[PDB]
């Protein structure tokens, strides 16, 4: 889907994927997400707290 | 709907100057093939339909009920007629049909032969 | 026996003004089959039955035992098939049937060709 | 008063006509109390009227 949009089916159609946003979602959020962002979620940082989660951030990747 | 919408709006002058005055000729499949007789006889039909309406310079206007109706009956082998005829008026402009099917239907339409992909659309 | 119910409904009169009269005709395939002498001179039949089931205007109730004999079972030559006649005009309020089906063999109409879905309730 | 040797046997030919002989045949009239028919069938075959036909399971007893 992602590299082509070619696929041969038992039919042997074309089934052509340009023009899709894909959506990809999971959670993989616990394990990360313990209560350092949870205990401090009211205001959750304009200068420190971003830094702690671009850290999780990386840390999801 | 919107086709017997066209005639409803003849008389209300919402349409171009060239195309007035046609007449829209609804088309059951009891009339096609009902009356036909595995003969020779079925060709003299065909031409009363096809090619007596093509040099007349009469306002016409056909429509197709369903197109895979239309490949369902009519296998007598001396009779064929299903999706034969008509290949050249699919790139004239003499003869103004109008067709009608559903997705699922039309989807097995095109890519089952994959020879009428250009022609339809 | 419901459509049995609707009968002794219309003899004791307890129908509505617009209902009154109408008899109920079964249809039984001791005369279906039996009269195929040819291809053509069954449908024949149904059109002395059809063109005399809009223009009568009488007393007018069709009834089907079993529909799966008519759309369900049946090669496409040998009958009635999915490609019977009606099928356009049914949907159009000049034919009045009842028609039963059980339904464990019912989505055979969903599986013929999804095309009778909304041609019935 | 009828009687059959097996209605299996019945399930068979009768071409020439469009339909079986006894699977067209006799399903209104079965249904009601007309004919005096008495049956006899093989117990392994009688599966396909249960199974395979499944309509004429409580036209017969």
């Amino acid at each position: 889907i992602l590299g082509d949009g070619y696929i041969n089916d038992n039919h042997r159609r074309n089934i052509d994927f340009s023009n899709t946003i894909i959506i990809m979602t999971s959670n993989l959020g616990a394990e990360l997400f313990k209560k350092k962002l949870f205990f401090d979620a009211d205001n959750s940082g304009t200068p420190e707290y971003k830094r702690v989660m671009e850290d999780v951030r990386l840390s999801l990747i | 709907t919107i086709v017997e919408g066209l005639v409803y709006r003849i008389e209300k002058g919402d349409v171009p100057k060239e195309l007035q005055g046609y007449t829209v000729i609804s088309l059951n499949f009891r009339k096609f093939t009902s009356g036909t007789s595995y003969r020779g006889e079925f060709e003299t039909r065909m031409k009363n339909i096809i090619k007596e309406l093509k040099n007349k310079k009469n306002k016409i206007i056909l429509f197709v009920d369903e197109i895979h109706l239309l490949l369902g009956a009519g296998k007598a082998e001396g009779g064929t007629d299903a999706a034969n005829l008509l290949k050249p008026v699919l790139s004239k402009g003499e003869i103004k049909l109008i067709g009608a099917t559903t997705i699922a239907e039309y989807r097995k339409f095109i890519e089952s032969c994959s020879a009428f992909e250009r022609r339809f659309e």
